[PDB]
């Protein structure tokens, strides 16, 4: 078995170590340019792993679990040959898929689909926490001290049952200095609101990443997914396993603010085309026609909505008084005026924006809510649309029919940027900058 | 206090520095700050009228081997710090033209002062007098990217019609191309009627 | 490599540091003695030293990241060469603490990562859900009645130790080898102090739309309440997993990960931007020599909330409510409060919110609250099951939590009714009642309450009354000690002043930002004030005095005999007793009358 | 250089100064023409005038107390972890004003101490520069933390090395 | 009147030029060298001859601008260096392998010339050029390699570099000198 994964990794170093395109061998400039950086993972395109040797394809989409972990071990050892004097350490490399194979929305994944590669997309609507996983554990008898390690790769493991040479019935323990952990996260991925069937409710999936496609994404984005399609055996029918989809890769249509506040990510390209776009004399005619083109007149509700998009400047002084920078604007008036199209639209072209109806709205389903975790049995707090729309808009449509104290709970967020929640033994002021 | 609008004077020149620097083309350079240096040169008249008044009340005799050597000191170093800047500011936009000058005029006008105006005037007179003398053999205003190859495919941008040329012509079809010598039509690169290489 | 073979160098080596920067030896010696003398004369320090990890450093930079990188390896000899120093030392293991410079090991809840388990980290965040202290067993003794020796046995687990020591099943002994019969003696056993704390990463930092994260934190022994729960605080310790992380084949699920914590090895309260600060006598001084200046009330008054226009009775108010009158304590038992609580209602944008703000960013302990966010039980405390243990357990409220502070009540009137409810008794009595969950208990709730409202009308009326006016019952009202009404009323002069005040606050620009850039006449600086008001709160209790007595009475008579009751008197008292802790007089005077009926005069009057 | 605009803007940056005379007139340093500055006043200038009134005086007429960016906390910070640190927000030109601090006041320890940091500065620096596309989130973060002084060296070396790169590939 | 970018420093394309001043070996397929029993090439900035007496397959030594400009057309074929073959280059690589400190003896020209080739002259070479592509990017990455242990070592002093190539000396020169000066700046600051 291990002779001919040998051959497999062997066929995947020659993979990156020969892989070129008009001069330039791609996947080992990538490989060096991420070892320098200090990010120890290869983007791999699978149209150019067809394109080199479309036997190593059919391998790869034959088993993923199998195959994928023996070409992280290829790159390990070319990142070695490519950064490290031979006879004169790094980690295992995440392996990360670009894919445009056919996508197979939400609702159609199955039975079939079970530990296949699988392209997909969705809104992300939830991001746990970073939980720790084992990439390698350090193990010894509790009884004779027999100790030995266990690599863990984490496509679907446990201890031994007993001693590899009494020792007694379950003998190993783990030893945490000497093991190897990793980040994991959970998303919650919802299927694309336009591909939800005739009066069906939108279909979600629970998922995992890890490594660096953690933090990558946030709740409200809309993302397109490369992942292993598999199963998990859960707690609680008969021969019925949970469904999950194991991430290979995550493609955002755009980045913002995933886990950066200060940081930023722009291409020069952009950046100038913004720098002449900036310089424009029409510029705030143009924008003005930019918004909800298809909506006549209603010439200064647009040029305000501009406004409200760009926000003024945020100030902290040494009072220690905060300045409020976003902008709050009130559409009243008679029916059919577009009022509930330009909200639309504000909602469609924001950044981070968040549209609700003023009667399906609540003051905790806006602001924030306390929930109890259920088997943990221990209140925490949830975000409503005041933190979703946080460092964006919030689209409050059909405002005059919330009630009245749904609607006063609005106050503070909407003033000082801030949620003072105190409840079931909770108190904070979380942010909601809106 | 004195010295706060020669720095906002070079936080302007910074700024113009980096819009000049992020580009391959000349962008073209903002506007001369002529509130902010009339705001100096009123400063640096009003620290010339300290010294005199100063220099005037030496006669009268307040401490001043110690008291008027300091305030005088500390209103002229204020005046050397606004030259500085003012200098800097001048000095920047300069190197601007000077690199405009050789890269086209040398072959918005609004944003200049009078005096930038005909400084620039002056020096591409300078650079054409310069190829115009001895060295002439070498378009001293040409390229500094070095020659790869003598012939190349250039595809016409825009239309210019029949010109002639050392022992020919070109007729400038809109969206034709020619295979051509290189040396023949760099000046219409330069000029932007040729795309290609 | 095997860590003991190195274990004798490491320890000469953190030897020859303790010897080297004596400054250790001497606290050392110090502990010692004071814990001798304190034995002897009839209150105990802790056998541990914080090190400076910046002479680490400059001592040994190898010795110093080894701490850092690997401390399960480099802490234990470290620790046994200090217990050995303090046994140098004439006439119990001694263990250590760190402080300074810790670089990327300075983290918060949210960046602490998988990549730093095992090392040395520094973590940034606010207390939540501490434990309930447990005695953890460490080491049993036992007399093995007929053989006549003492057995004993040693016990570990996951978090006693920085290093996964193999576990001990936390069973007592009863028999001996030969099956004689052991009786465990207590007393010689030895148990050390554990307590669990979830540390939660501060709301200000976290980025957009993502909620706090938090992290388990463990403290042993002389470490356990160092800190109660709304603490913002440093902890330094080692970040470590433990358990099975589903390994173990009884568990079917793939996904889960391992558990993991900081082991603490110290506990920092903070108020940067110390809980307490430090007075420097050049401090002292310097808060002596402004309390002699004349109009000293007015200057630190004006120093409150610079950039607020305007208020300057409210500004007043909301000093003397920072340094409330002392507490009174009878016979009895019998009890007279001596926080000064305040309630602004008025017009909307009056900077009600804005002052309440400054509050929060000014005094020692501030809770802030919300009306529509808050819940009554939310406020008082809240019946919770401690997972630790399973037990029921009271969680503090803002109102607990705010105990010796100040608790902020934005848009107060827009409580539902049975949140204010449970206002009335931390008014009242200083204190709430609990009698549910079969937990029958009062807690301390001794804060200056301060809040913001509006009448019942988006405006204020001044056609009609105001009871009419105002939302709250008159049995809530009388508890406040000023009531205060604000109006945005029209005035081209006032309007003229209060925008060119405007436009000059919202021209600011901070230190070193270039123009336009994002962020990431005497008065005193707000670092200087709240020093001042800890000086005044801690080192002088004014005592009434008969000429101060005068004032008062004739004050109230007259206000009484033109809303005013008699609990309008000690509000009096309380007003002067403050302006005196403003004096820093050790007594009140006819001066603190005259303010204090003057303040009180323009809160009813409108003066 | 005189007009180096980066030096003028350095020499711009304000000193903590403490007065050794009682000087009449110079009270518009303290923003009142009409007054004196007194001795034991303390006062921040800006570095062009703190350099020359620490010299001329005899006791000069300004003493420098010193700044906090080259305190004992600063100092630290910087010789524990010299690629994690935020120099920028230490002080945009810090590398310059060290320089003219330590030419100002002979400093071995401080000239150490910044050639220490430059150096381990300029490695990760180099690992960045060096990095290319085919902005990497690890690469944007870095290069807030750079001073002015270190945002020139980069672009200067970046730029080398994607023009060389750009040539290499590219027919 | 110089660009900001050339200002201490050259382009590589500058490189390029200087590099294709260098002789190189071609076989001509064109003749010249007139029998006893018409233009010459007149130059001035090399040497006329070889030019002039050029018979087919007679391999003979040109300057390496006029040998690509022969090879833009059929009229020449390219000998590759005796360096730029499988054998030469693995040997080079086993010596970088061997030698952690040193780099080693490849002629200054080399990443250039081998780039030029590979695109201009892609047919001339003996070996299969992607193998000779392979091995010259092992070369590279392996001298990328001692090129970060050597700048660990940087000074206020000076700094030694036997063997590092035209390309790669000006690809690192706007960032060592640069903090090199800082470095010297630094430290004559100290000087009373
Ligand atoms: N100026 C306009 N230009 C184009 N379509 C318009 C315009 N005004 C109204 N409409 C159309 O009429 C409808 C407007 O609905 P809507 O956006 O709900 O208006 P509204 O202001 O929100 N009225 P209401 O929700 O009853 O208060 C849409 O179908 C629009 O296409
Ligand atoms: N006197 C003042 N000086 C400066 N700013 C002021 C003043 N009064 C109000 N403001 C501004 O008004 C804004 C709103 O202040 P805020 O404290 O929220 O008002 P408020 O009294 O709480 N109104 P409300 O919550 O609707 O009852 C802030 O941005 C303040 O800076
Ligand atoms: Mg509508
Ligand atoms: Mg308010
Ligand atoms: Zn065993």
């Amino acid at each position: 078995n291990d002779d001919d994964n040998t051959e497999i990794i062997k066929s995947f170093k020659n993979f990156i170590l020969e892989f070129r395109l008009d001069s330039q061998f791609i996947y080992r400039d990538q490989l060096r340019n991420n070892i320098l950086v200090k990010n120890y993972s290869l983007t791999v395109n699978m149209e150019h792993l067809i394109g080199y040797n479309e036997d190593i394809y059919k391998k790869l989409s034959d088993e993923p679990s199998d195959i994928i972990p023996l070409f992280e071990t290829a790159i390990t050892q070319v990142a070695k040959r490519i950064s490290i004097l031979s006879r004169a350490s790094l980690p295992t490399f995440q392996l990360i898929l670009n894919s445009n194979a056919n996508q197979i929305p939400l609702r159609d994944l199955d039975s079939e689909h079970v530990s296949k590669i699988v392209r997909l997309s969705g809104i992300i609507i939830s991001t746990s926490v970073l939980s720790s996983r084992a990439t390698y554990l350090s193990i010894m008898c509790r009884n004779c001290r027999h100790t030995t390690s266990i690599t863990i790769n984490n496509f679907n493991v446990s201890l031994p049952r007993s001693c590899l040479s009494n020792c007694g019935p379950d003998p190993y323990i783990i030893i945490h200095e000497s093991s190897k952990f990793i980040d994991q996260q959970f998303l919650k991925l919802q299927e694309i609101p336009e591909l939800v069937p005739v009066g069906e409710m939108p279909r979600n999936l629970t998922m995992t990443c890890d490594r660096y496609l953690t933090n990558k994404v946030i709740p409200g984005t809309r993302v397109t997914i490369v992942g292993i399609y598999s199963i998990y055996n859960s707690k609680n029918g008969v021969a019925i396993r949970t469904p999950y989809i194991k991430i290979l890769g995550i493609q955002s249509d755009v980045e913002t603010s995933s886990i950066w506040n200060s940081v930023t990510m722009f291409t020069e390209e952009e950046e100038e085309e913004f720098l002449q776009l900036s310089r424009n004399p029409k510029l705030y005619e143009i924008l003005t026609n930019s918004i909800a083109p298809s909506i006549f007149g209603n010439e200064d509700i647009k040029k305000a909505i501009v406004c409200l998009l760009m926000g003024g400047s945020k100030k902290i002084l040494p009072d220690g008084m905060r300045l409020r920078g976003d902008i709050n604007v009130l559409l009243l008036g008679d029916p059919g005026t577009a009022k509930s199209q330009l909200l639309k639209f504000v909602e469609k072209v924001s950044p981070i924006a968040v549209y609700t109806s003023g009667k399906g709205s609540s003051a905790a389903g806006l602001t924030a809510s306390v929930q109890r975790d259920p088997m943990t049995r221990e209140f925490y707090l949830e975000g409503g649309a005041m933190v979703l729309a946080d460092g964006g808009v919030v689209c409050i449509d059909e405002f005059d029919k919330m009630r009245d104290e749904d609607r006063v709970a609005i106050h503070e967020a909407m003033e000082q940027q801030t949620i003072s929640i105190a409840k079931a033994g909770i108190t904070t002021v979380l942010n909601s900058r809106t | 206090m004195y010295g706060d609008l020669g720095n906002k004077l070079v936080l302007e020149a910074k700024r113009t520095k980096q819009l000049y620097a992020r580009s391959n083309q000349d962008v073209n350079l903002p506007m001369y700050h002529e509130d902010i240096i009339r705001n100096i040169l009123k400063e640096v008249s009003n620290l010339r009228k300290n010294t005199e008044y100063l220099k005037e009340q030496q006669q009268l005799g307040m401490l001043d081997d110690k008291v008027a050597k300091c305030q005088y000191f500390v209103t002229l170093l204020c005046m050397e710090r606004n030259k500085r800047c003012l200098l800097a500011y001048q000095r920047l936009r300069t190197d601007i033209l000077d690199s405009m000058a050789w890269n086209n005029n040398g072959l918005d006008t609004n944003n200049l002062s009078h005096q930038e105006q005909e400084y620039l005037k002056e020096y591409c007179d300078l650079i054409t007098d310069l190829k115009s003398g001895d060295l002439v053999d070498i378009d001293l205003s040409g390229s500094l990217v070095p020659p790869s190859d003598v012939f190349i495919d250039v595809r016409v941008l825009k239309d210019a019609g029949e010109i002639q040329t050392e022992y020919g012509v070109f007729n400038l079809i809109k969206d034709s191309q020619f295979f051509v010598r290189q040396s023949d039509v760099e000046r219409l690169i330069q000029q932007g009627y040729l795309q290609k290489i | 490599f095997a860590p003991d073979a190195v274990f004798g160098d490491r320890v000469r080596r953190f030897q020859e540091f303790l010897d080297t920067f004596t400054s250790y030896r001497d606290s050392v010696r110090s502990i010692q003695v004071y814990n001798s003398n304190n034995a002897a004369n009839y209150n105990i320090l802790p056998h541990r030293i914080i090190i400076s990890l910046d002479d680490l450093r400059e001592f040994d930079r190898s010795f110093w990241s080894g701490i850092l990188v690997e401390p399960a390896y480099f802490i234990p000899p470290a620790e046994k060469a200090l217990t050995d120093l303090a046994d140098s030392m004439d006439d119990h293991p001694w263990k250590l603490s760190f402080k300074g410079s810790f670089g990327a090991h300075a983290l918060s809840p949210r960046t602490l990562t998988a990549q730093h388990l095992n090392k040395l980290v520094s973590v940034e965040g606010i207390v939540t859900k501490t434990s309930l202290v447990r005695p953890k067993l460490i080491r049993s003794v036992h007399y093995a009645a007929k053989t006549g020796r003492f057995h004993y046995r040693d016990y570990t687990d996951a978090t006693t130790t920085l290093t996964t020591r193999i576990p001990t099943p936390a069973i007592y002994p009863t028999e001996d080898t030969e099956g004689n019969k052991l009786t465990t003696e207590y007393g010689y056993s030895t148990f050390i102090d554990h307590q669990r704390i979830t540390v939660q990463e501060m709301p200000e930092m976290a980025p957009a739309g993502q909620l706090p994260r938090s992290i388990d934190v463990i403290l042993d022994d002389d470490l356990v309440d160092k800190t109660k729960p709304g603490d913002r605080v440093n902890v330094v310790g080692v970040f470590k997993s433990l358990g099975a992380g589903g390994m173990n084949q009884s568990n079917s699920n793939t996904l889960i990960g391992f558990k993991t914590l900081i082991l603490g090895n110290t506990v920092y309260p903070l108020h940067a931007r110390a809980a307490r600060q430090m007075l420097t006598d050049f401090d002292i001084r310097n808060i002596n020599k402004l309390s002699k200046k004349k109009d000293i009330f007015d200057i630190l008054s004006q120093s409150l909330a610079p950039s607020i226009y305007g208020h300057d009775h409210i500004k007043k108010a909301i000093l003397l409510m920072l340094m409330g009158g002392v507490e009174k304590n009878l016979e009895n038992g019998s009890h007279l409060r001596g926080d000064i609580n305040i309630l602004m209602v008025g017009d909307p944008s009056t900077a009600k919110s804005q002052l309440l703000r400054f509050v929060l960013n000014t005094a020692s302990l501030a809770i802030a609250t919300t009306g529509r966010g808050s819940s009554g039980v939310g406020l008082t405390a809240a019946v919770t099951t401690d997972r630790e243990t399973g037990e029921r357990r009271l969680e503090a409220g803002a109102m607990v939590l705010a105990d010796r502070g100040v608790v902020c009540i934005d848009e107060f009137d827009k409580m539902t009714d049975v949140d204010r409810v449970a206002i009335h008794e931390v008014m009242e009595q200083q204190t709430v009642t609990i009698a549910k969950a079969g937990i029958h208990t009062t807690l301390n709730a001794r804060c200056s309450v301060i809040a913001a409202a509006n009448p019942v009308f988006g405006q204020y009326d001044v056609n009609r009354d105001p009871h009419q006016n105002i939302a709250l019952p008159d049995s809530l009202l009388s508890r406040f000690d000023l009531l205060f009404v604000v109006t945005d009323d029209i005035n081209e002069i006032r309007d003229r002043s209060i925008s060119e005040h405007v436009l000059r606050t919202h021209r600011y620009l901070p230190p070193g930002y270039l123009e336009g850039e994002p962020v990431r006449p005497k008065l005193v600086t707000i670092p200087f004030l709240r020093k001042y008001v800890q000086y005044a709160k801690e080192r002088v209790i004014p005592q009434l005095t008969q000429e101060a007595i005068n004032v008062i009475v004739k004050n109230y008579t007259d206000l009484r005999n033109d809303p005013i009751t008699a609990r309008t008197l000690e509000t009096l008292i309380r007003l002067a007793t403050a302006h005196a802790k403003v004096r820093l007089s050790k007594t009140v005077n006819k001066v603190d009358a005259k303010v204090a009926a003057n303040l009180l005069r323009f809160a009813l009057l409108g003066e | 250089g005189y007009y180096d605009i980066d030096d003028v803007l350095a020499d711009g940056t304000e000193f903590p100064c403490k007065f050794q005379y009682d000087i009449p007139g110079l009270g518009y340093l303290e923003n009142n023409p009409g007054r004196p500055i007194t001795k034991n006043t303390k006062l921040n200038l800006p570095l062009w005038l703190a350099r020359i009134l620490a010299i001329v005086g005899p006791v000069p007429f300004v003493e420098l107390l010193p700044p906090d960016m080259f305190s004992t906390k600063v100092m630290n910070a910087i010789k524990t972890d010299p690629v994690a640190l935020d120099l920028h927000s230490i002080n945009s030109h810090f590398f310059s004003l060290a320089i003219k601090w330590i030419m100002l006041f002979s400093e071995k320890e401080l000239a150490n101490v910044v050639s220490e940091l430059l150096l381990q500065r300029a490695q990760e620096l180099n690992h960045h520069a060096s990095s290319l596309s085919i902005t990497n989130i690890a690469t944007s973060t870095f290069l807030l933390k750079l001073e002015e002084m270190e945002k020139e060296i980069y672009k200067k070396s970046h730029e080398s090395y994607k023009d060389t790169k750009r040539w290499m590939f590219k027919k | 009147s110089l660009p900001a970018h050339l200002q201490q420093t050259f382009s590589p394309e500058e490189i390029q030029f200087i590099v294709e001043n260098e002789p190189i070996k071609i076989f001509p397929r064109i003749t010249t060298r007139q029998k006893i029993r018409h233009t010459r090439w007149q130059l001035i900035t090399t040497d006329d001859k070889a030019l002039n007496n050029m018979v087919a397959m007679r391999s003979t030594e040109v300057v390496l601008w006029i040998a690509l400009l022969l090879k833009q057309q059929s009229k020449c074929s390219i000998v590759a260096p005796q360096w730029l073959t499988t054998k030469e280059l693995d040997r080079k690589i086993q010596y970088e392998k061997t030698h952690p400190d040193r780099f080693s003896e490849l002629p200054w020209n080399w990443l250039v010339l081998a780039r030029i080739l590979f695109n201009k002259a892609k047919d001339d070479f003996h070996d299969p050029i992607h193998e000779l592509r392979g091995k010259i990017q092992d070369l590279r990455e392996i001298r990328q390699i001692k090129v970060l242990k050597g700048l660990k070592y940087l000074n206020e002093s000076h700094l030694q570099l036997d063997n590092l190539s035209l390309l790669e000396i000006n690809e690192l020169r706007p960032f060592i000198t640069e903090i090199m000066d800082k470095l010297r700046e630094i430290h004559t600051a100290s000087l009373t």
